[PDB]
RNA sequence: UCCGCGCCCCGGAGGACUGAGGGGGAGACGGGUUCCGCGGCGCCUGCAUCUGGCCGCGGGUGACUCGGGCCUAAGCGGCGGGUGAAGACCGGGAAGGGGCGCCCGCCCGUCGAACGGGGAGCCGGCGGAGACUCCGGCAGGCGCGGCCCCCGCGGAGACGCCCGCCCCCCGGCGACGCGCACGGGGACCGCGGCGGGCGGCGCCCCGGCCCGCGAACGCCCCGCAGCCCCCGGACGCCUUGCGCGGAGAGGGGGGCCCGGGGGCGGACCGCGCGUCCCCGGCCGCCCCUGAAAAGCCGGGGGGCGCCGGCCGCGCGCCGUACCGACCGCAGCAGGACUCCGGGGUCAGCAGCCUCUAGCGCGGGAGCGAACGCGGCUCAGGGAAGUCGGCAAGCCGGCUCCGUAACCUCGGGAAAAGGAGUGGCUCUGACGGCGCCGGGUCAGAACUGGAACGGACGCGGGGAUCCCGACUGUUUACUAGAAAC
RNA sequence: GAGGCCCGCCGCGGUGCUGACGCGCAGAUCGCUCGUCGGAGCCGGGCAUGGGGGCGAAAGACUCAUCGAACCGCCUGGUAG
């Protein structure tokens, strides 16, 4: 892991950045009522490529 | 100081692999340890690298040979039956 | 051993002993016949005279 | 107090290569020095007896003074060897 | 670094051969009363112990006055 | 029923050879024009040691005859071979001990090794330890040497095919006992995957045709006949007598 | 545990524990932001929370020198083709390249190892989070350009010194097993002195503790053993063990290699026993003989024409945080690879305490029932218990005595059995002497509720019979066996 | 200073208590006790061998908690007096 592929760091760069909350100014445009991304993971729980 | 009355090197097996095996190893394991006189510089200084290859310490010589005896009996007899040949062509 | 033999090469080196008393002292040396230097030291005084 | 080193090389892993000396640094702690396995100086050609006047470097930085040796066959044949060759073969051509 | 080969090569490199600074470092420490003149050339810091002070000066004149002279 | 542990080693896999750190495959001198007419000379650098052969291998360096370098040749080493020794390979070859010439010059009676069995073959008789051919007879009219083979059977190869003159060396290897499993090990590692054996009578019915049933027995004659299938054949090949008995 | 904004937060003070095959500090893999700072407790933290690996926000991984890349290993893919209904499998015999008219040339790999090989990095400092990477110092490697420059010499010899290149060949380096012992370095350790700083002090105390630093690299000088030269011509030289010598000893004088030391440049003083790591010369071992290849470098012949120095300049691509966070449904008395490894007691890397460092685990009180579990002891007897001495208990360290049948003569055997052991006060031995080290082995007094391997660690033994010779191996998760 | 030698540490196995555990710490653990500990040793990485096949110091053992023939999908909503 320390010694990481270029390939695998960058699959796994987009996880962490789409690993976001939906913003609430997005919940007030949408009038999304329901107010969870669910694609979002957490590391000890999500086994990401897996 | 005579450590053992009847075993020889055979004393480093103990009391394992029985009688028979121990008296035909003490036999071969003599001659495989042993030094031999160089063929070549005339010292005993032979000794055995590998199976069938032994070296001369001083002499520096590698010779092919028995593999725990520096010269077989059948080799020996071979050697004279090929010169006794090739002195009777010539 | 390196004690006696040490002793053995002074006496040689020094002319006190002669090179053939040295190899007889030395293999008696090795067969454990002086247990400390000064029964060596002794031996070579009693072999000399 | 705690002569705990750590590990310079990036595996722990103690092969032939990875092998650490420690002194001290100039600030008081102990320090890794990669110890490098001497390459061996040349061997004669006939006899494998190690050839003299060549050290044991790598030769890329030896120097050619350094890397070579004043003599016919010099770095090849040992002085004994390349005395045997020149006997051979003069008395060959006698016969 | 290296100890220059006394100051006949020190000058000999300080009039011609490269040269930036002669830093001359004074008894530190009193272990030595003797003062260290330093010269960095490109490749190392060649540094000329002198015993004496005085004998310090006449080296520095004959360095050129295009190299940096610093005292410490 | 599973296929059985000789079906299996010939599919390669794990029961390959151990090849890995052998020297070479030991063969003599590829026939050349100064081999049939002439004899080539080379110096016996090295008598080392091969991997899985118990008999000692010799590196002997011959003139390259169709370049300005030198060709290295490994050989099965005849006891004798010492650094230095000048063997020559050819047909005007010397008879000493190390050379190489066609069996129909060698005189009869003469121990050689590593016979080629057709001409110009690289050597493929004599080439374990301590094992010999013998010239036995020549028959000119046929240009056909008799040799015999160290099994005591008798050929008639060509006079053409060549061979080493002297024992090979490695003799009396087989009489010291293994003593040990060990050794066993050792010995089994350098050349292939063949040890540990088990006996068929202790293995399971689907393992092997002896099986195991209540008391550990054959059940059935061990000798089996010739055309049997690959699974079948397991016990004493096509024997034409069993038992230990003396005489021949 | 006490006190303090007082939470299991945090700080100070007491008492502990993990105890250098650490509950210590780091890597490989696997996770993939868990890292760090600020705020927060809605969730989770199986009690609580003001805590946090949780939630929100804003950041964080810097390389000519480290690793990838590169080379090859086991292996795998590729190959005019061969074959199979194909999918696809199988594979040298085929007009298979190279700077270059010429000339030379049978024929794969820019696959495969972040542990093998490899051109070269060290110290000091800095940040909230990172460092062989930043910054400062100081080097080394490998190119490229500018400029100057020019192709051997010395020694009796081993070789020395002041550096040519290409092809074609012949080599060398890369490049290598295991072990006992022995020697030499480095670090670690310990004990003195000395200089600086503490603590305790009822009594003593120059007796306790804490610190006293020196890297890569550049020169110079040494360096055991090993190998070699030259004179010369022998039972001598030597190791712990060996070994060695008319195929040339000893002796004398030299050359070379030695992962090393010292001096100087970078830039506290001694002394000893161990430990640990590396290394050296040996010796033992094998039906076991302990990888390869890029890359680099000699030599011979040929052809040709340099080398060097100084001064500039450059070095791309990727990895780089953190891990008590990995994998088992879980922050699961479950596993999981390495690196460094202080002191005392001791034969010990054992056990038992401790320095450094870490730290107080899915919760607290009260009570002192039965019963269970983990222990401790028990009069007299001593297996009468039981299917069977199951379980426990006995024994045990060292020293010296003293040991039977039997045997494949090696064993049995620690057979069986006995005796001693503490502390003090001395006396011998044993090296390197004036000196100056040693820490073992003996011996003697004197003492002590009749005590001593005073904890700890640490065989109970003997006589038989059956079976399998033995060391091994096995039904992962009911059979370790006489089975294999 | 020899040995598939012996005691014994980590390691690697797993004997007995027919101990705890058995709505577990755990879909095989925990505690003592024990076998071994220079070797037919142990461990990591790469690699090969694939399902009536492999691999097996043999126990029908092992092949991702699956084995006297793995798992996944499909035939298949197979058939059943």
């Amino acid at each position: 892991t320390a010694n990481k592929t270029l390939s695998r760091k960058l699959r796994l760069a987009k996880k962490t950045k789409t690993n976001k909350n939906i913003p609430r100014w997005v919940i007030a445009k949408d009038h999304l009522k329901k107010t969870w991304n669910y694609k979002r993971h957490h590391w000890r729980r999500s086994h990401l490529k897996l | 100081a005579k450590r053992t009355k009847k075993v020889g090197l055979t004393g480093k097996y103990g009391t394992r692999y029985g009688r028979a095996a121990r008296k035909q190893l003490l036999k071969i394991e003599t001659s495989q340890k042993a030094k031999y006189t160089c063929p070549f510089c005339a010292k005993d200084k032979v000794r055995r690298t590998a199976c069938g290859i032994w070296t001369c310490r001083s002499c520096s010589k590698t010779m092919a040979g028995g593999a725990y005896s520096l010269h077989t009996e059948p080799a020996n007899a071979a050697r004279a039956t090929i010169r006794r040949l090739r002195l009777a062509r010539e | 051993q390196r004690v006696l033999r040490r002793l053995l090469s002074r006496y040689r080196d020094d002319e006190k002993i002669d090179r053939h008393l040295y190899e007889t002292l030395y293999a008696k040396a090795k067969g454990n016949m002086f247990k400390n230097k000064r029964v060596l030291l002794e031996h070579i005084v009693g072999m000399q005279k | 107090a705690d002569c705990r080193v750590t590990c310079r090389f990036h595996s722990t892993y103690r092969t032939r290569s990875k092998i650490v000396r420690y002194k001290r640094t100039p600030g008081n702690r102990l320090t890794s020095l990669r110890v490098k396995k001497l390459p061996n100086a040349p061997h004669c050609a006939e006899t494998g007896k190690q050839i003299h006047g060549i050290p044991r470097v790598i030769p890329q930085h030896l120097t050619r003074q350094q890397r070579k040796v004043s003599r016919p066959y010099g770095g090849k044949l040992c002085g004994s060897a390349l005395r045997a060759h020149i006997l051979e073969s003069f008395l060959n051509e006698e016969n | 670094p290296n100890t220059i080969t006394e100051e006949n090569l020190m000058k000999m490199i300080a009039d011609g051969r490269g040269k930036k600074l002669v830093v001359k470092s004074c008894s530190k420490g009193r272990l030595q009363g003797k003062v260290k003149l330093k010269l960095r050339t490109a490749k190392y810091l060649y540094t000329l112990t002198v015993p004496n002070a005085d004998d310090a000066k006449s080296i520095v004149k004959g360095c050129k006055d295009k190299v940096e002279v610093q005292y410490v | 029923g599973r296929r059985i542990r000789v079906q299996r080693k010939g599919a390669g896999s794990v029961f390959r050879a151990h090849v890995a750190r052998r020297l070479g495959a030991a063969k003599l001198r590829a026939n050349d024009f100064a081999e049939r007419t002439g004899s080539v000379r080379g110096v016996v650098k090295a008598i080392l040691h091969d991997r899985g052969r118990g008999a000692p291998l010799a590196r002997v360096q011959f003139p390259n005859m169709r370049g300005e370098g030198r060709v290295n040749e490994l050989f099965i080493a005849p006891e004798g071979m010492y650094t230095g020794q000048e063997v020559f390979s050819g047909n005007k070859a010397t008879l000493h001990i190390g050379n190489i010439l066609p069996v129909g010059n060698i005189p009869e009676g003469t121990y050689v090794c590593n016979v080629e069995e057709k001409p110009m073959d690289r050597g493929c008789l004599a080439r374990a330890s301590g094992t010999y051919c013998l010239v036995v007879a020549h028959n000119m009219e046929t240009n056909k040497t008799r040799i015999r083979l160290p099994s005591g059977q008798k050929k008639l190869i060509s006079s053409k095919a060549r061979a080493m003159i002297g024992l090979v060396a490695g003799g009396g290897r087989t009489d010291k006992p293994l003593l040990k499993a060990g050794n066993a090990y050792h010995k089994y590692k350098a050349k292939r995957n063949c040890w540990p054996v088990v006996r068929g009578v202790a293995m399971n019915p689907v393992d092997h045709p002896h099986g195991g049933g209540n008391h550990q027995h054959i059940g059935v004659s061990s000798c089996v006949p010739r055309n049997a299938v690959p699974g079948q054949k397991v016990g004493l090949i096509a024997a034409r007598r069993t038992g230990c008995s003396g005489g021949k």
